Order: C-alpha cells, then structure tokens, then sequence
C-alpha cells in the first residue's frame, strides 16, 4: 500500500509545477 | 464511494473542487476576461 | 507649538541658531552686547522641542529657553 | 445568620462567585464555609464589625444597605 | 517647484499618507557636479546636474538634507530652498525665508521671541493664578 | 532585469514595487477583492466580505471550544461566531460614525458615511448568513457526507 | 431657572421644550436612534431598526400563544413573528410607494423613494434575522443556560 | 435568609441613586 | 454556578451585562465621544 502523508507530499510537490506553469503561461501571454 | 486507499478524504474534497470550483472559477474569470474593455 | 524665548543675557554667539535642526531661530541686530546681535525665534511653530538650542548656549544660566506646550503635527515630528 | 452562631468555626462568606469559566474542579474547590454556590471568604472583617456593633440578622443588614443607598442618593 | 528628481531607487522610508492629506516638504538645490548623498529617509541617491527636487515628509528631514549638503560636500551647495507644499496645491517658502541663512544678521529682521529680562526676573506662578496664562508669557 | 522598482514610478513614496506588493497577479487579485473591486456598490462588497468571515469564524470554537466535547458542539461555535460578528459590526458602524463625519468627496464610494454604512450593513448580513450556513453544513454533516459519497443517490 | 421654554427658540411652533421632549439626554438619545442618527445610509438604519423588532416580536406568542402549552412552543412564536414582520414590511413598502411619488429633495436621505425602499429592505432583513435569532436562542435555551452557568466549561 | 423580591426592591431603589448620579455627573461636566 | 440565595437569575443576567453590555456600550459611547468633532 501507500502512505497517507506521501499523497500530501506529492500534492505539495506538485504545487511547484502549478506555480511554474502559471508563471510560464503568464509569460507566454506577453 | 468508500476509499480503501490512502487519503480517501482527498477525492472527497477534490471532486467538488475540480467539478465545480475549477469550472465556476475558470468560467467566471474567463467571462470577466473575454468581455473586459 | 513650543515657545522659544530669548532673554537679555544673550551674547550673540550664534551657537543656538546653528545647533537648531529645524532652523527655528535666527539672529537679528541688537545693541545690548559686544556681538551686536541677539537670537530671535520667528518660525517657532516649527519647534519640535529638541532643546539643542539650550544645550549649545554658553551663558549661565540660559539665554534661550524652550517651553514645551501644545503639540501639533509640526511640533511632534510625525512623518505620518 | 450562620456565622453569628459560632464565629470561631465558620469562615465568613464575602459574596458569591459567578463566572462562566469555572470547571467542575473549581466549583467544588470554591464551595466552602457551608454554602452550595462557590463563594469568596471575607477577609475584610466586616462580619466581625457588624457583629460587634449589634447587627444580628440579614434584615438588619438589608435595612442598612437600603438606608445607605438613600444616603448616597 | 522646477527640477528633475534625484536618481533614487525608491525606499520604504519616505512619504506616508501625511504627504497627500496634509503638508509635505520639498527641498530644491542646484549643483554642477553629479555625486552621491545620503537621503535622511535611508539610502543613497544621485545628485542630478543642475536643479534637484526632493519631496520629503518632515521639515527636519529637509533641513538635515540641507545641512549635509552644506557640510559634507567640498563644493558646498548653499543655494538650497525648502518649500512646504500642500495637497490643495499652494507652495510655501520656508527655510531661507529672508535672503541669507539664519546664522547671519540680515539687519532687516525683527526681534520676536525676545524677552526684556533674564530668567531671574521671570514672574512666578503664584501671581498669575487662574489667569489662563503661564509664567513665561506674562 | 530589476524586479524591485519604486511604487507607481514615484521614487519618494514610502513603498517599493516588489513582486509581492506590486506584481501583476497581486494587482489583479488584491485589486479584485470586494474591498477594492471596481464599480460595486458598498452593500454587495460588504456582503461578500461578510460571508467570507462568517463562514470562517464558525470553525475555531466548533473544534476548539468549551462545548467541543458535548452534544451541542456546533451550537457553541455558532453562538461564538454570532457574538464575534455582532461586535465586529458594532465596531464597523462605530468606525463609520467616527471617521466619516467631516464632509469628504466621492472618489471612492466606500470611504464615505453612506458608503461605510452600506458596507457595515452588508457585512452584518453576510457575516451572520455565512456563520449560519457553516453551522447548517456542520450540524447536517452526515447529510453532506452521504450526498458527496452517494449514500442516498 | 425655567425648564420649559419654547421649542428651538421659536415661541409660535406648537411644541414646548420640556425636560422630556427637548433635554440634552433626549437630544443625544432620540437623535442617535437609527431613525435619526446622522450620516447612515437607509439600509443600515433600517437593518438596525429591524433587528430590534424581530427580537421583540418573538416573545408575545412564545409565552402567550395557541402553542405555548405544546412541544412546538417556540415554532409558533417564530411563525407569528414572521407573519407580523411580513405584513410590517408590506406596509412599509406600500407607504414608500404611496408617500414618495411626487418628487422631493434630498435634505434627509430617508424621506425619499430610494431611501425609504432601502429602509424597508433593511427592516425586512433585520426583522426576519432578529426573529430567527431570538427563535434560535429560545429553541436552544438549555445550551444558553449551560454556557452562562458553566455546565460545559 | 432573604426574600426574592427584597433584592428586586433594592435594585429599583438603587435606580434612584443611578439617576441622581447621572444628573450630578452631567452637571459637574458643565 | 447554582444559586442557593434569593434571585439566582439576577447574577445570571447581570454578569453578562456588566461584563459585556456595560463595557461594549461604555467604550462605544466613549469612542464616539472622544473622537467627535
Ligand atoms: C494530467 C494528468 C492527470 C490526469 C489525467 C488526472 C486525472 C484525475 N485525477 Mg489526478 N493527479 C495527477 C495528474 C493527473 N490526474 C498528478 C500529477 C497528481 C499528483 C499530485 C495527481 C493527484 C491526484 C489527487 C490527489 C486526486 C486525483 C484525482 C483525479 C481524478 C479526478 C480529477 C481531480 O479531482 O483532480 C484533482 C487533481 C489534482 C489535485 C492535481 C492534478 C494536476 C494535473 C497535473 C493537471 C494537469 C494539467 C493538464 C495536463 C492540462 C482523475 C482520475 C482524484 C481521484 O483519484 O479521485 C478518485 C484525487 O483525489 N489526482
Ligand atoms: C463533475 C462534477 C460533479 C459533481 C461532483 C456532482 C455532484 C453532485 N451532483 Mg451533479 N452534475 C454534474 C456534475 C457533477 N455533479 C453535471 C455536469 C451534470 C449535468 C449533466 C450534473 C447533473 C446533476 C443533477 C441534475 C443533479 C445532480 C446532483 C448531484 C449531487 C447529488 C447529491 C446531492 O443532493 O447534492 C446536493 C448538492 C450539493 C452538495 C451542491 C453543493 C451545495 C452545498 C450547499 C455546499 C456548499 C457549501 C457552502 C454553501 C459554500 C462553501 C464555500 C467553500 C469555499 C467552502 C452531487 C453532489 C443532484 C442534486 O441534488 O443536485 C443538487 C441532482 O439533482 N447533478
Ligand atoms: C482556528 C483555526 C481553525 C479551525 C479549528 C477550523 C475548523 C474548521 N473549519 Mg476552518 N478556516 C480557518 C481556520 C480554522 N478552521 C481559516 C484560517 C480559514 C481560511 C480563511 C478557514 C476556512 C475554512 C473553509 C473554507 C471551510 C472550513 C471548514 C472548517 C471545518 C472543517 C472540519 C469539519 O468538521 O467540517 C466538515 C467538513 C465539511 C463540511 C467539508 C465541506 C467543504 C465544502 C463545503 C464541500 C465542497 C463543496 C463545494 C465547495 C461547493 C461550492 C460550489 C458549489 C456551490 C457549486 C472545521 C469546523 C469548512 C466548514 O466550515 O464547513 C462547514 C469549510 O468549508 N474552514
Ligand atoms: C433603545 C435603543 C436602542 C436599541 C434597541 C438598540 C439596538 C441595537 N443596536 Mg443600537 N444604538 C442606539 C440605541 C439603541 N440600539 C444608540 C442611542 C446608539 C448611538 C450611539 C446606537 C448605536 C449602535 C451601533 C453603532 C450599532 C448598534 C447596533 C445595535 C443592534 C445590536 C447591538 C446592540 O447595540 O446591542 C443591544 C443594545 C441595547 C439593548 C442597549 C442600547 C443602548 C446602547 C447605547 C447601544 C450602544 C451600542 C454600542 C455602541 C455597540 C453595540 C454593543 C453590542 C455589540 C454589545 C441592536 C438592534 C449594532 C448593529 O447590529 O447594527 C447593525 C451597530 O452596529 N447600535
Ligand atoms: C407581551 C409581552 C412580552 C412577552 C411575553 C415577552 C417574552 C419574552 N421575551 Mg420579551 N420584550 C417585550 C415584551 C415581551 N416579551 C418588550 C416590550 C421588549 C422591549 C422592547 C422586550 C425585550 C426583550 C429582550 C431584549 C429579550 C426578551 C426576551 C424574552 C423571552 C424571555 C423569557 C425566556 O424564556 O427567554 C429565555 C431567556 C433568555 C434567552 C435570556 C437571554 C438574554 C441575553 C441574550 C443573555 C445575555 C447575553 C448578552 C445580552 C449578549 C449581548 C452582547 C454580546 C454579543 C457581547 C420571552 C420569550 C429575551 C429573548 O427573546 O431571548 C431569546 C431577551 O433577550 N424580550
Ligand atoms: C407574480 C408576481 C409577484 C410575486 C411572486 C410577488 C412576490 C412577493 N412580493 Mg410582490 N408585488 C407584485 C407582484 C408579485 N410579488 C405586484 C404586481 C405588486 C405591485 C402592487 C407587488 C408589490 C409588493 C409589495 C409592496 C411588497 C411585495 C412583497 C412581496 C413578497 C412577499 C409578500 C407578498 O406579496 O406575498 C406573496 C404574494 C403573491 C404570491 C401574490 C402576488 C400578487 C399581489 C399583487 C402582490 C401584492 C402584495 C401586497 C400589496 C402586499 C403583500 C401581501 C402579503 C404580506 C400577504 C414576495 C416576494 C413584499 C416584500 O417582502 O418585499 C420585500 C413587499 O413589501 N410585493
Ligand atoms: C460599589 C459597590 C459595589 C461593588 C464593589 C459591587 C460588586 C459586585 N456586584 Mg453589586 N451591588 C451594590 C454595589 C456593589 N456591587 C449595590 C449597592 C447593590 C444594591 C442594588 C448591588 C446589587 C447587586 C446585584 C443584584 C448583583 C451584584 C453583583 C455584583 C458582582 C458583579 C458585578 C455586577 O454584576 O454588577 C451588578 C451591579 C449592579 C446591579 C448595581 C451596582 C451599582 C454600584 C453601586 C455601582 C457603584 C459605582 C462605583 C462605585 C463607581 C460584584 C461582586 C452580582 C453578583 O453578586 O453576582 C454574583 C449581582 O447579581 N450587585
Ligand atoms: C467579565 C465578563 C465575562 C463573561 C461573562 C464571559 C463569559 C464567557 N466567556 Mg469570556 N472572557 C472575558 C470576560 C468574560 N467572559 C475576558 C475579559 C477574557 C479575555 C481574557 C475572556 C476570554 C474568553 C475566551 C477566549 C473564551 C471565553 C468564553 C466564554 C463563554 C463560555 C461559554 C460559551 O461558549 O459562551 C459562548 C458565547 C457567548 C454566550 C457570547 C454571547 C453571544 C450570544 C449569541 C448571546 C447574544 C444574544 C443575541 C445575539 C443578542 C442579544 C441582545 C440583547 C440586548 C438581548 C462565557 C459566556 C469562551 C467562548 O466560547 O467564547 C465565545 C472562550 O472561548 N472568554
Ligand atoms: C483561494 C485563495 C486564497 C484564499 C484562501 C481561502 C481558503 C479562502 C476562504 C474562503 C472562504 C472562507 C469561503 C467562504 C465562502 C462562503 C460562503 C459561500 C457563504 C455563503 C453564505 C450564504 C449561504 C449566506 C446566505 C444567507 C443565509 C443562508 C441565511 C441568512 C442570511 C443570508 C441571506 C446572508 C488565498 C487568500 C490564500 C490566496 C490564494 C487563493
Ligand atoms: C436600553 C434602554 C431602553 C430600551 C429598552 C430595551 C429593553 C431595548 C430592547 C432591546 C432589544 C430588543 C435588543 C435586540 C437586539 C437584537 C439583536 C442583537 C439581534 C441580532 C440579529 C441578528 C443576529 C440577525 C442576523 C441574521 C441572522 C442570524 C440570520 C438571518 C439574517 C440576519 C443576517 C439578519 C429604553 C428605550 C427604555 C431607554 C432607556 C435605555
Ligand atoms: S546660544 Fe545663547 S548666547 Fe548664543 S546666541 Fe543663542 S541665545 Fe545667545
Ligand atoms: S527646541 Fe530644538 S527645534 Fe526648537 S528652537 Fe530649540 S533647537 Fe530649534
Ligand atoms: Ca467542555
Ligand atoms: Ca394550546
């Protein structure tokens, strides 16, 4: 099986592609 | 919808958000955006 | 505003008028001393009350007195 | 009324504690000097002074309190 | 209020809401040489060639700036003027109120704030009781 | 490539144009909160501010309160939230009575006596409504769980 | 030492300046009720007037009603109070529709059609909210008693 | 002991020093 | 907080009023007063 906190760790790690995707898409919008 | 896997509350909160909050917020922001100025 | 009073014992040494940060004081002509000048306090609504003018006065006891009173925006030194 | 029976044994109660913060432990701890409510033990000595100057009933103190309300008025 | 502003990068020390609700102060000085001064708000700036216009929030900051313009520069900048500008719009003229700096006797100023006695002949508070005054101003 | 300029091109105001204070996302987000959104009447922005705080204040006493270990767990939280929204609206209206007595312009519709009174009214309605709707979801939590999982569908 | 002068220094207006009608306490108190307080928008003064009356109207049917000797004692009082606030707001809006149809000035923001409509809206919201909050305290009276005495603390 | 209505009688009597104290303090404020 | 003495409901109503209504009302009136004009 898999741990409870590994899922939340994956979520807080994937918060970094969220920020970088937001900033890349904003910079493409220019 | 029981969840045997780890963090079963996480789909419980993320299916309403991706089903409603993401569409309502995204269409609201896009509706303000495409109709601005 | 604070009131800055200059008394007869002034020797016109100019120390108070250049020790003052806000340049409230200024020297005016006078006939009562060798230096032929006495300090005056024209723009005394700009006095903050720092008393650097009293600190610089050489005459004993004091030829310049600051009498702290009704505070305002100018006399409290508030940038906000 | 109770204190002027045996002033040596009973502690004089000043007033009653009423605050909503008290837990069960504090209510049972502050129930003292023969009361049901939580009470404060009087250390001002007004009980001894009232007993010495001849006041021996709660109605005498109530009449004194209303009289002093009228005097303050 | 003519003058290009100094090349300053901005700072948190500076003009709060006091500047646009009540008075703020402008110091205007002219220098031939470009150099570096310490703003009393904190930091360092660039003196432009010719006229400068620096907006500050206190009179003490403007006079502290003018003081360091006078004493910290070998080509002393003494033609500095300090204004008090209001958000309503009008501009007052404050520090060199006469022609010459206050240390020098202009011989056309008026002796105000001068008492005709020393502190020993100051009246005493028992004489002025319930008079609405205080022992200096009698 | 400097990212910290002065605020709004003014180098003597006491503010820097940092990536948090004066970014594009911050301008579009802080400038679109109800306290700053353009064109809204004060009643609707006060209403939207109020609901965001009534729904918030339910939780702290519900999970951490004198009643959190009893059967009236949510009623104590709701009572505490109504107490806080009551004193919040009293403070808001007192602030309106105090600050906006000398006559001012109408550049912003919120910074005036009628505007702040509308804001306080909207804040009260929204705050008590948000508090009661969070109480209603929390009291009927079995129902919300069952409908999000599909126990009744 | 005369305490009854004429009203506002005018000896021909039909009013006396008695210690009840025109005292300092009366001026500061009547003149600071929501119907007379300065600077308020009509919505907030109507809201504050409304809550003071919704909280009031709960009691008379709760303690003296056809349902006062049953298990639905507070529900009957709440139903009666909503009926009364409904007809009160209908009367208020009808008064606004009737009185403020000929165009008048804006010396007082409440005595105009938009102002009275805002007052009626605020009165409705406040009245029904005050009625329901008095119902909520009365229905949950064991909880309020226990938290004021310390049965759960 | 003491009666229930004696306490309320004391309260409504002490309502008179309340009024007179309010009026004395108001008159001192002049 | 039971009350054995006479009128036990009277502290029940007067501790909230002197604890909240007297401070909230007094500080509200004083806040309007010290900041008036
Ligand atoms: C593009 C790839 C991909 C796709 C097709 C999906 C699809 C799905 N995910 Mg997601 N997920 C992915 C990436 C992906 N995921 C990644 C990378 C993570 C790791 C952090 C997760 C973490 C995850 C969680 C924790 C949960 C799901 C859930 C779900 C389901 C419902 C959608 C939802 O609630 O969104 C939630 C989505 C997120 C929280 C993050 C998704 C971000 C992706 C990368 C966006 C991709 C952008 C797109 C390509 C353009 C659905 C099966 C739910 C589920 O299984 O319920 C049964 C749920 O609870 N996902
Ligand atoms: C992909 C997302 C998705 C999800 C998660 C849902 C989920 C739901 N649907 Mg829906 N549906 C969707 C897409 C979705 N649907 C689409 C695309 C269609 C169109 C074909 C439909 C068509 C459909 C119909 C026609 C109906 C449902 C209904 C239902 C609900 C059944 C249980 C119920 O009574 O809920 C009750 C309702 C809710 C839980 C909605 C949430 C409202 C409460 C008050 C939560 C809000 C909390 C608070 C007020 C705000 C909080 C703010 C927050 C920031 C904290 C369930 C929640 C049924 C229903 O009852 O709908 C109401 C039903 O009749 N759906
Ligand atoms: C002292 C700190 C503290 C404490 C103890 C709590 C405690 C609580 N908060 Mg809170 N909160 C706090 C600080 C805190 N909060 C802070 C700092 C904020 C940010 C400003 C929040 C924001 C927040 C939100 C936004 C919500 C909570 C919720 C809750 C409750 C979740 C646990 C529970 O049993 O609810 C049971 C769990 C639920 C009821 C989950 C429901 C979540 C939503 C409604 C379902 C998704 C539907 C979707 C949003 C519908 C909207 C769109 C639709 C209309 C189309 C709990 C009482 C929830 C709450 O009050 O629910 C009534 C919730 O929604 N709080
Ligand atoms: C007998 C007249 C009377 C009555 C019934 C009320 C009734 C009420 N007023 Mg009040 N008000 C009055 C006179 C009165 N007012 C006076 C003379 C002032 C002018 C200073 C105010 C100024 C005032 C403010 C600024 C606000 C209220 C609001 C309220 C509501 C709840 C809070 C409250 O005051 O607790 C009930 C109070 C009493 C039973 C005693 C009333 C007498 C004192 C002077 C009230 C003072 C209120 C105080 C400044 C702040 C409220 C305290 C409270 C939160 C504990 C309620 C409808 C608040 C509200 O919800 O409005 C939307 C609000 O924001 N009032
Ligand atoms: C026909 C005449 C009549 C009748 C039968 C009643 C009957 C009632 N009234 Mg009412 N009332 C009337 C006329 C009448 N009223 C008049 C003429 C007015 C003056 C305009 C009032 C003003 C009045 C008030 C102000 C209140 C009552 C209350 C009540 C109830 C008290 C008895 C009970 O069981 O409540 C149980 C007893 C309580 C719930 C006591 C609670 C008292 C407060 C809330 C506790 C103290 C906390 C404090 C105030 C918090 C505020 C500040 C905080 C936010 C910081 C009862 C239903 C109370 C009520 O409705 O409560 C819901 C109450 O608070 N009435
Ligand atoms: C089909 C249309 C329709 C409907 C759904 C309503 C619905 C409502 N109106 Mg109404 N209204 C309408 C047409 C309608 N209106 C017309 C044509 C007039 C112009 C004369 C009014 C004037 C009116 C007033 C002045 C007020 C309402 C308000 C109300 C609310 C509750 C009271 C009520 O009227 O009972 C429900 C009524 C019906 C189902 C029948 C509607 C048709 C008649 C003509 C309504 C007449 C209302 C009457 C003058 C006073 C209300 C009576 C009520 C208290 C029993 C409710 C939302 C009141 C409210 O709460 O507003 C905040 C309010 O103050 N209305
Ligand atoms: C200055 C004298 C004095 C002091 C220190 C107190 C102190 C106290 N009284 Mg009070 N009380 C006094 C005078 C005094 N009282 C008088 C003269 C009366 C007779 C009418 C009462 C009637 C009385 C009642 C009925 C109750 C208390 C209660 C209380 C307690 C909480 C406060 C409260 O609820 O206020 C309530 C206060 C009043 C209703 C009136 C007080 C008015 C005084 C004279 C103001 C003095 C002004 C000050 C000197 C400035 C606390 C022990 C409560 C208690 O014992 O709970 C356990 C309570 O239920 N008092
Ligand atoms: C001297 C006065 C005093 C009194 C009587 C209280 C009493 C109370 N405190 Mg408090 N406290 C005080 C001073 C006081 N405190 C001070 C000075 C401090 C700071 C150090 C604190 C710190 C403190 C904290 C941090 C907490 C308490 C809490 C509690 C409450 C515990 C039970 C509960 O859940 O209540 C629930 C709340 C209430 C009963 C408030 C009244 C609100 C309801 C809705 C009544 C209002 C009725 C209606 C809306 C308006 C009626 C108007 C009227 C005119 C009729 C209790 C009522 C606890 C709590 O739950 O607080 C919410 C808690 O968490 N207190
Ligand atoms: C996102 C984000 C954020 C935020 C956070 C959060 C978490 C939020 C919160 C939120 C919230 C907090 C929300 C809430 C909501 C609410 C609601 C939605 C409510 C509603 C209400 C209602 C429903 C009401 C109504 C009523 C009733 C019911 C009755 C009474 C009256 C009235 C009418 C009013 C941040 C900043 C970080 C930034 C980033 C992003
Ligand atoms: C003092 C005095 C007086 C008076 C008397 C009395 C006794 C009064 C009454 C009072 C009252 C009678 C009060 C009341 C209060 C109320 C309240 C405080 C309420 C609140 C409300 C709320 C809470 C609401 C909210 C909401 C909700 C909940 C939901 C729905 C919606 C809304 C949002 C609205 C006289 C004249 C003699 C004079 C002298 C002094
Ligand atoms: S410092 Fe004293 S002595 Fe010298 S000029 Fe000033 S007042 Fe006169
Ligand atoms: S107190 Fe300070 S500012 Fe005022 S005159 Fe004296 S030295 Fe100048
Ligand atoms: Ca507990
Ligand atoms: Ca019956």
């Amino acid at each position: 099986a898999l741990s409870d906190t590994q899922i939340l760790a994956a979520l807080v790690v994937a918060l970094l592609p969220a920020f970088l995707a937001f900033r890349l898409s904003t910079e493409l919008y220019k | 919808m029981d969840g045997s896997y780890a963090a079963s509350y996480l789909p419980w909160i993320l299916i309403p958000m991706v089903g409603w909050l993401f569409p309502a917020v995204t269409m609201g922001l896009l509706f303000i955006h495409i109709e601005s100025e | 505003s604070h009131s800055v009073k200059i008394y007869d014992t002034c020797i016109g040494c100019t120390q108070c008028v250049r020790a003052c940060p806000l340049d409230v004081l200024e020297m005016v002509p006078w006939d009562g001393c060798k230096a032929a000048q006495i300090a005056s306090s024209p723009r005394t609504e700009d006095c903050v009350g720092c008393k650097r003018c009293e600190t610089a006065c050489p005459t004993d006891f004091l030829s310049i007195r600051v009498y702290l009173g009704a505070e305002t925006t100018r006399s409290m030194g508030l940038a906000y | 009324e109770q204190w002027i029976k045996d002033p040596l044994n009973i502690r004089p109660i000043a007033h009653a504690i009423w605050d909503p913060h008290f837990g069960e432990g504090a209510v049972n701890a502050f129930t003292q000097a023969g009361a049901s409510n939580p009470v404060n033990i009087a250390y001002s000595g007004v009980y001894h002074w009232f007993y010495t100057i001849g006041m021996t009933t709660n109605q005498e103190l109530y009449s004194g309190a209303v009289f002093l309300l009228v005097l303050a008025s | 209020l003519s003058g290009q502003p100094p090349k300053f990068g901005g700072s948190t020390g500076g003009l709060l809401s006091k500047a646009n609700r009540e008075e703020k102060y402008a110091i205007t000085w002219t220098s031939a040489s470009e150099q570096v001064f310490e703003m009393p708000t904190g930091g360092a700036a660039i003196m432009n060639e010719g006229e400068n216009l620096l907006y500050l929030a206190r009179k003490e900051q403007c006079l502290a700036l003018g003081t360091q313009l006078r004493t910290k520069f070998k080509p002393k900048i003494q033609d500095y003027k300090i204004y008090r500008v209001y958000p309503s719009g009008e501009v007052q003229y404050l520090h060199p109120a006469d022609g010459v700096f206050p240390e020098k006797v202009n011989e056309g100023r008026e002796a105000q704030g001068t008492k005709t006695r020393r502190i020993g002949q100051n009246p005493e508070p028992v004489t002025i009781k319930f008079s609405g005054k205080a022992p200096y101003e009698v | 490539n400097q990212v910290v300029q002065a605020y709004n091109g003014d180098p003597f105001v006491g503010h820097l144009s940092t990536p948090i204070s004066d970014s594009a996302f911050t301008r579009t987000f802080i400038g679109n909160l109800p306290a700053y959104r353009k064109g809204l009447s004060p009643i609707l922005r006060g209403l939207e501010v109020g609901m965001a705080h009534g729904y918030f204040l339910i939780g702290p006493w519900t999970l951490l309160g004198p009643l959190r270990d009893s059967e009236y767990q949510y009623i104590g939280g709701l009572i505490g939230a109504l107490a806080l929204i009551l004193v919040a609206t009293a403070a808001l209206s007192s602030y309106g009575l105090v600050t906006f007595q000398g006559e001012q312009g109408s550049g912003d519709t919120l910074q005036t006596a009628d505007g702040w009174s509308q804001f306080a009214a909207g804040f009260f309605v929204g705050g008590m409504g948000g508090a009661f709707v969070a109480y209603f979801l929390l009291e009927n939590l079995s129902v919300v769980d069952g409908i999000f999982r599909g126990l009744f569908n």
